[PDB]
């Protein structure tokens, strides 16, 4: 009963805008800020800013400054993500999504955009970089996986793990670097602290085979690891 | 973050 329902796929000539939508349902909206992710195929997710509508606190990621605007209608409980002055580097997947992870965490299904130089942002030099050593991973069905991603500065335990199947909205694993998210199964266990984090797969099953992202929280603008495609051997 | 605000 809680839903985010994003609007359709949009194609689109280079230089002109698009307005992306997610209607909330099944909560109170003015409870939750709504944010906003862009993933690229077979590439890391990046965080784009959230709209709070209760209290119409909006935060961008310096990145997204001059390319994407958010807004809030509360009288349809929809929030909007405009992007301008379109090119081929803003060809990618959108998603909204309530709150930060913890246990409020949702996705809406995501949008396509694809649109028919070097005039994008730039990440400060101040931003946490998340590193997953391994862009893909080989397993058997019943050994242990160990899938890690290190900070570039101390983010304590403010580290949240997504899995990702293709087609498929991210799913919170587990968050506050060691707290399993509520359905998640028991195999599925975080560790760590400061600049090294772990998501373990004990017995990793079938089911299992996706790709995983580490997300810190510690500090704006949110930055997520590369991810990790975890595969048959 | 990380802590979040109440409404
Ligand atoms: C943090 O969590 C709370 C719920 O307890 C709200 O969803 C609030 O909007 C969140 N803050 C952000 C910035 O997403
Ligand atoms: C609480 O305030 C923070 C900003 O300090 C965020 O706007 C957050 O989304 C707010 N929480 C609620 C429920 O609106």
């Amino acid at each position: 009963q809680v839903q985010l329902q994003q609007s359709d796929a949009e194609l689109v000539k280079p230089g002109a805008s698009v307005k992306i939508s997610c209607k909330a349902s099944g909560y109170i909206f003015a409870d939750h800020a709504i944010h906003w992710v862009k993933r690229k195929p077979e590439q890391g997710l990046e965080w784009i800013g959230y709209i709070s509508p209760g209290n119409d606190d909006i935060k961008y990621n310096e990145k997204f400054k001059g390319k994407a605007t958010l807004t809030a209608d509360k009288s349809s409980s929809t929030a909007y993500m405009q992007l301008n002055s379109l090119t081929s580097e803003d060809s990618a997947v959108y998603f909204c999504k309530r709150s930060l992870p913890g246990t409020f965490d949702y996705w809406g299904q995501g949008t396509t955009l694809t649109v028919s130089g070097g005039g994008g942002g730039s990440s400060g030099s101040s931003d946490v970089v998340m590193t997953q050593s391994h862009k893909f991973m080989s397993t058997s069905v019943g050994d242990r996986v160990s899938i890690t991603c290190k900070a570039s500065q101390d983010v304590g335990t403010a580290v949240a793990w997504y899995q990702q199947k293709p087609g498929q909205s991210p799913k919170l694993l587990i968050y506050w670097a060691s707290t399993r998210h509520t359905g998640v199964p028991d195999r599925f266990t975080g560790s760590g602290s400061g600049t090294d984090f772990t998501l373990t797969i004990s017995n990793v099953q079938s089911e299992d085979l996706a790709d995983y992202f580490c997300q810190q929280y510690s500090s704006y603008p949110l930055t997520f690891g590369g991810g990790t495609k975890l595969e048959m051997k | 973050a990380p802590g979040s605000t109440a409404p």
